[PDB]
RNA sequence: CGCAGGUGCAGAUCUUGGUGGUAGUAGCAAAUAUUCAAACGAGAACUUUGAAGGCCGAAGUGGAGAAGGGUUCCAUGUGA
RNA sequence: UCUGGCAUGUUGGAACAAUGUAGGUAAGGGAAGUCGGCAAGCCGGAUCCGUAACUUCGGGAUAAGGAUUGGCUCUAAGGG
């Protein structure tokens, strides 16, 4: 199965502890893109504008704590690059977190 | 014109180079030396990787300041580094070479890159301004490399 | 010229080369001097750090002014499942020292310890000692074992085993056995011989080489600082606050006429993972560790004949940076190198204690079990309940149950 | 392409700041064709250039 | 064979030019800060567009002039 | 903060060692440091009280010393 659809609870919080005020929100980008990664084998990983508006909703410094994402593998045969498959991140927005599981979404 | 080696035969040869390459001498000669003898493949597959920090070449003779890596083991060395402008323009050449060998009828996945030199190029000039009202040079290192591949296996 | 005034030097030189140890499990330089009239025992063991916690005791000194009064005692708690022997080592003593002579080792030896034989044991095929093991079986092989028994009977003076930790009961993420030599002291050289051979395989507890109330040594590696300057690594003085270039530092680090930089001036450089040997420290308790008795785990490690508690040596939360202490442990008196987790090593005494401190009988009154975590309150969970009462959480769970 | 030119002109000709100015995103290759004040009229015409409303 | 010299260099902190080691070293640290996506393109951390997050905070990092500069102004193209 | 302007001031990525530059905090003492309170720290606005020696009678004077200060709901007075 190559086309899969899942849902995650990404700790921005402890992905974030340690750095600077200055760039919290900057790094909180990059380890998305990190989990991303590691989550869905492919390298080639495109974040939405407005999953990059919710890390930057308070900021620089006081980014949120815990982000719910979905991460779709789509084909990139529409762009036809060298790399075959792609990633695109996407945000869920929720009310709480709280007993959130890693759930397959199908449509 | 005139290479600094003549091949051991010329039929099962080609040969490609370059002049006024606005790459850094000393990090060119270490990369053609971690280069020198290797296959054409293994020496494309290799290049690619320091450009993505996989392997690393070794700094040999111009070591000084050079930081210290674990990549540098797989030479018997201690410093190494990841010239990724030298690894460009010596995948650039090594291209050129292949595509030489084709034309003139040669199988690529033979080739062995047997000769491989990098020469000082005239600087270029250029000033930084220290201090006191001084103007000090600020120059440029280019080199010339030229390199010859021999079918062999 | 001299001095002005006279003060002395920082630091000792004793310590002198300063660097990262070359080792990371501690080791033993030297053991406890052999006396064949003394019966069979070993001389050393290995455990881990688990944390501190301090305790309540009543002191029996009489003529000190804490006699027969109660004081606190800060106390460091060391987890030390049994070894298992793998093998057994001669030495021969020759005009150019002690050489190894002949090692055995044992028929079937686990996984834990061959990891220690690998840089990596995923990429391994686990092939180390498939064929001396076979030795074992075979006809041929077993007579070479006895010969080889033999010669180490009649021509070594010095008989150590080879002992390793159990790594499957400690709570680490850390799955390689730690290898040891333990010298062992006592009888003749035919005598350890044959109590070496008959417990070959199996396994020793703590209980067996310390016992109460002894004085051991403690042999391990300091926490690591990584580089440090002057002033932390020496304790040298800082100068005034209107100095120029730098005031953490040794204003004069020699004299014009030797015309070098002696050995004996404080510089910057690697402070910590240092290896050390700290010689007397008391055994206030020998934890039982967890078992199984009629169906029922038994907890009742640190509840001393004072208390009755029915809690266990671990403080309320876990220790932090170390899992749960299940396992038998040693209550030492004071601190001991390392971090938490650190491999401490344990051997007995080399001098001789007589003096009333080495000697003196200790018994605990109190443990503290609050959590270290914080500044905790509760030395149960069961103290905490009834104190506090129910709670929202608790409510809301019985709204979901009915 | 570049559109410094049209984000000059349209600021001129809508009497407004060069931050007020919006040039549509998915439009971009009919805006860079406008390289006069009066084309640059009939882009704010046809809606593919607006002026933002004051923060 | 004779005749005549601006006739022999290791030095002169010598003169002019060229080149090393240092050294792939020092350094590219004053004034809070960038991120996501797309477009053109052989090639994008740095160009442009859009969306976010920030700054100058009207004695401005704004809008205009005097001296001085002299085409630096504007469009198109190139990327030595 | 708005109108207007900008992209952090000739580069970026990773890490968070010593020494440093800049900014803080510190138990108990309280200048014992040092040539020297250098540096830092204390005080700080406004309202209501209260202010010494000395004096060229002008001052010294915010001398020194003390109290108050938030939010909310009211009351009284002050005009065309």
């Amino acid at each position: 199965n190559e086309v899969v659809t899942r849902e995650y609870t990404i700790n921005i919080h402890k992905r974030i502890h340690g750095v600077g005020f200055k760039k919290r929100a900057p790094r909180a980008l990059k380890e998305i893109r990190k989990f991303a990664m590691k989550e869905m084998g492919t390298p080639d990983v495109r974040i939405d504008t407005r999953l990059n508006k919710a890390v930057w909703a308070k900021g620089i410094r006081n980014v949120p704590y815990r982000i719910r994402v979905r991460l779709s593998r789509k084909r990139n045969e529409d762009e036809d690059s060298p790399n075959k498959l792609y990633t695109l991140v996407t945000y869920v927005p929720v009310t709480t977190f709280k007993n959130l599981q890693t759930v397959n979404v199908d449509e | 014109v005139r290479y600094s080696l003549d091949p051991e035969n010329p039929t099962k040869s080609c040969k490609s180079r370059g002049s006024n390459l606005r790459v850094h001498f000393k990090n060119t000669r270490e990369t053609a030396q971690a280069i020198k003898g290797m296959h054409i493949r293994k020496a494309t597959k290799y290049l690619k990787d320091v450009t993505l920090k996989k392997q690393c070449v070794p700094f040999r003779r111009y070591n000084g300041g050079v930081g210290r890596c674990a990549q540098a083991k797989q030479w018997g060395w201690t410093q190494g580094r990841w010239p990724k402008k030298s690894a460009e323009f010596l995948l650039h050449m090594l291209k050129n070479a292949e595509s030489n060998a084709e034309l003139k009828g040669l199988d690529v996945d033979s080739l062995v890159i047997e000769h491989i030199q990098v020469n000082k190029a005239p600087k270029m000039r250029r000033r930084t301004y220290r201090a006191h009202g001084r103007i000090n040079p600020y120059m440029s290192s280019p080199c010339h490399i030229e390199m010859i591949l021999t079918e062999k296996e | 010229s001299h001095r002005k005034f006279s003060a002395p030097r920082h630091g000792s030189l004793g310590f002198l080369p300063r660097k990262r140890s070359s080792r990371h499990r501690g080791k033993v330089k030297s053991f406890p001097k052999d006396d064949a009239s003394k019966p069979v025992h070993l001389t050393a063991f290995l455990g881990y750090k688990a944390g501190m916690t301090h305790i309540v005791r009543e002191v029996d000194r009489p003529g000190s002014k804490v006699n027969k009064k109660e004081v606190v005692e800060a106390v460091t708690i060391v987890e030390t499942p049994p070894m298992v022997v793998v093998g057994i080592v001669g030495y021969v003593e020759t005009p150019r020292g002690l050489r190894t002579f002949k090692t055995v080792f044992a028929e079937h030896i686990s996984d834990e310890c061959k990891r220690r034989f690998y840089k990596n044991w995923h990429k391994s095929k686990k092939k180390a000692f498939t064929k001396y093991c076979k030795k074992w079986q075979d006809d041929t092989g077993k007579k070479q074992l006895e010969k080889d028994f033999n010669s180490m009977k009649k021509y070594c003076q010095v008989i150590r085993i080879i002992a390793h930790t159990q790594m499957r009961l400690l709570p680490l993420r850390q799955k390689k056995a730690h290898l040891m030599e333990i010298q062992v002291n006592g009888g003749t050289v035919a005598e350890k011989l044959d109590w070496a051979r008959e417990r070959l395989e199996q396994q020793v507890p703590v209980n067996q080489v310390f016992g109460q109330d002894e004085m051991i040594d403690v042999i391990g590696v300091t926490k690591g600082k990584g580089y440090k300057g002057v002033t932390s690594r020496w304790h040298t003085k800082k100068l005034p606050r209107k100095t120029h270039r730098g005031l953490r530092k040794v204003a004069c680090i020699g004299a014009w006429h030797p015309a070098r930089v002696a050995f004996s001036v404080a510089r910057a450089g690697q402070k910590g993972y240092h290896h050390r040997t700290e010689i007397n420290k008391k055994i206030y308790k020998i934890g039982q560790g967890y078992l199984i008795k009629d169906g029922k785990l038994i907890k009742n490690n640190a509840s001393t004949d004072y208390d009755l508690s029915d809690k266990s040596i671990n403080p309320l939360g876990g220790f932090v940076h170390y899992g749960e202490v299940t396992n038998d442990f040693i209550m030492l008196k004071g601190c001991v190198v390392g971090t938490k987790k650190r491999v401490l090593t344990l051997r007995k005494s080399l001098l001789v204690q007589t003096k009333r401190r080495a000697l003196e009988k200790i018994d605990l009154k109190f443990i503290d079990t609050t959590s270290k975590f914080g500044h905790g309150r509760f030395q149960t969970m069961e103290e905490k309940k009834a104190f506090m009462g129910p709670l929202k959480k608790d409510r809301i769970a019985k709204e979901e149950g009915a | 392409s570049m559109l410094r030119l049209q984000k000059r002109l349209a600021s001129s000709v809508l009497r407004c700041g060069k931050k007020k100015v919006w040039l549509d995103p998915n439009e971009t290759n009919e805006i860079a064709n406008a390289n006069s004040r009066q084309q640059i009229r009939k882009l704010i015409k046809d809606g593919l250039i607006i002026r933002k409303p004051v923060t």
